[PDB]
């Protein structure tokens, strides 16, 4: 009933990666388990499936550049020698058949991804600016400006304002990132509380806080 | 007969052109069969066993008892006689039709359902796996 | 080595009309075919499979139909929910020593909708990116439709085309609208030689443009 990427980051190209499923609610020695990747904007691309008796088949551009092993409870693509070709979002699923344990029916259980980023880039942190109005409703922001690299989390009240928000996607100049969200409240809502955009970036261990004030 | 028993999915041929020149199918025909890809279900209501084959371009099905020929019209359009009996582990079916003759032989090996068909030397392999 | 090729890439249709995509196999697969629904940032979620099977809790809106080489999903009294990006999958595993898994190259939904303007929002730049000599002046372009807008900056009466950057949202699955922000990145130094800063939305709604600003 459950998957779960990680070990997705930056690496510089050449350096090899092992990206990692989690597994819960069933056993490795009953399912398969496939990785698919997507590079940003892009299509799914399947690599490769892994069957309960150890088996693996990759696709065909595969070969060579990709390897799956299992564990009790883990599945492990190791990335063997990364490109910037490679730099993409690596789903882990679980192909099924009619009802179960097979895989003629495809993908009923997907992980939400974990970004892998293949540069010889620098890691920087982002810098976060409140937009705040220094009539209905009234809309406010965050600017995300100058990091690297992708992702970047942006809540709004630890996630307990969420609705009325737009995140924008990202977009790259030199080799920085930049992005702005919006949060639209009642008049009333604001300033009488108090709203913060909460922006994380794993890649540098950031975690910061704006207030937004008039 | 359990063994047999299930839907089967191809995974791999060989010859299958070849045998079908020689059972007389025409160039134009043979190649669109030939595309496709048939699978394979058997079934076993109370003695009587049933063969269904789900192709895209011909569907066909067959239900017999064993050792008791019947009539049969084939995917290629040929209308035979044939029996249909448990040899030595395998199904073995043979098929007889103006004065000519072929065998279809399906055994297990291993997970797999292996079918050889032979009309005079000229052979061809298909294999199958539970779907 | 099998390869799946979807038409088209991409297609528009009003709520509660009609939209038809369409996979062909390069190779026969059978009715071992796949339908996923892809909504952006989200993992895929499975429509149909066996080229016309249901997956648990998805509405009969959606038709799978298609045998061999061509098949179509079928999507009717589309819903503002239904926009996302559609893929279709070979499911046949094991032929001739391969495996035949292989996705589509995928084809986007666009849910048309009657018209909306936008809500036009203007900020300043924050005295923290002042006092690092960045000065970014935001604009956001909340909630319209049709996707193609267009912003115009102007410092002290004279159009501006250098630094602007524009991002758009994916169309949105509450109410088939986009968003968009607008970006214009200065110095401090240019940015304390001028005063009037005003954004220009200029939208199919309204024959006038939207305009929001102000004097630094």
């Amino acid at each position: 009933q459950s998957v779960e990427e990680s070990g997705g980051r930056l690496v510089t190209p050449g350096t090899p990666l092992t990206l990692t499923c989690t597994v819960s609610g069933f056993s490795l020695s009953t399912y398969y388990m496939s990785w698919v990747r997507q590079a940003p904007g892009k299509g799914l691309e399947w690599i490769g499936i892994i069957y309960p008796s150890g088996s693996t088949y990759c696709a065909s551009w595969a070969k060579g550049r990709f390897t799956i092993s299992k564990a009790s409870t883990t599945v492990d693509l190791k990335i063997t020698s990364p490109t910037t070709e490679d730099t993409a979002t690596y789903f882990c699923a679980r192909p099924d058949n009619d009802g179960t344990s097979g895989y003629l029916s495809g993908f009923g259980l997907w992980g939400q991804g974990t970004l892998v980023t293949v540069s010889s880039a620098k890691t920087t942190p982002p810098s976060v600016y409140p937009l705040a109005p220094g009539n209905s409703m009234v809309t406010l922001g965050c600017l995300v400006k100058g990091y690297f690299p992708e992702p970047v989390t942006v809540t709004w009240n630890s996630g307990s304002l969420s609705s009325g928000v737009h995140t924008f996607p990202a977009v790259l100049q030199s080799d920085l990132y930049t992005l702005s969200s919006s949060v639209t409240v009642p008049s009333s809502t604001w300033p009488s509380e108090t709203v913060t955009c909460n922006v994380a970036h794993p890649a540098s261990s950031t975690k910061v806080d704006k207030k937004i004030v008039p | 007969c359990d063994a047999f028993v299930g839907t089967w999915k191809l995974v791999s041929s060989e010859n299958f052109d070849d045998y079908m020149k020689e059972v007389g199918v025409g160039f134009a025909t043979r190649k669109v069969a030939g595309m496709a890809k048939p699978n394979m279900i058997i079934s076993v209501n109370g003695d009587l066993v049933t063969i269904r084959s789900e192709s895209t371009f011909k569907n066909t099905e067959i239900s017999f008892k064993l050792g008791v020929e019947f009539d049969e019209i084939t995917a290629d359009d040929r209308k035979v006689k044939s029996i249909i009996t448990l040899d030595g582990g395998a199904l073995v079916q043979v098929q007889k039709w103006d004065g000519k003759s072929t065998t279809i032989k399906r055994k297990r090996d291993g997970d797999k359902l292996v079918v050889e068909c032979v009309m005079k030397g000229v052979t061809s392999t298909r294999v199958y796996e539970r779907a | 080595d099998v390869v799946m090729t979807q038409t088209p890439a991409s297609v528009s249709e009003p709520v509660g009309g009609t939209v038809t995509i369409k996979c062909q196999a390069s190779e026969d697969i059978s009715r071992y075919l796949v339908w996923y629904q892809q909504k952006p940032g989200q993992p895929p979620k499975r429509l149909i499979y066996k080229a016309s099977t249901l997956a648990s809790g998805v509405p009969s809106r959606f038709k799978g139909s298609g045998s061999g080489t061509d098949f179509t999903l079928t999507i009717s009294d589309l819903e503002c929910d239904d926009a996302a990006t559609y893929y279709c999958q070979c499911t046949y595993g094991t032929y001739a020593g391969s495996f035949f898994y292989s996705f589509g190259g995928g084809t986007e939904v666009v849910v048309e909708r009657t018209d909306a303007a936008p809500t036009v929002s203007i900020f300043p730049p924050s005295s923290e990116q002042l006092t690092s000599g960045g000065a970014s002046v935001v604009c956001f372009l909340n909630n319209f439709y049709p996707k193609d807008i267009n912003v115009k900056w102007k410092i002290d009466g004279s159009e501006r085309q250098n630094g602007v950057l524009n991002s758009w949202t994916d169309q949105d699955s509450k109410d088939c609208t986009y968003s968009m922000s607008s970006t214009l990145t200065l110095t401090k130094d240019e940015y304390e030689r001028h005063n009037s800063y005003t954004c220009e939305a200029t939208h199919k709604t309204s024959t006038s443009p939207i305009v929001k600003s102000f004097n630094r």
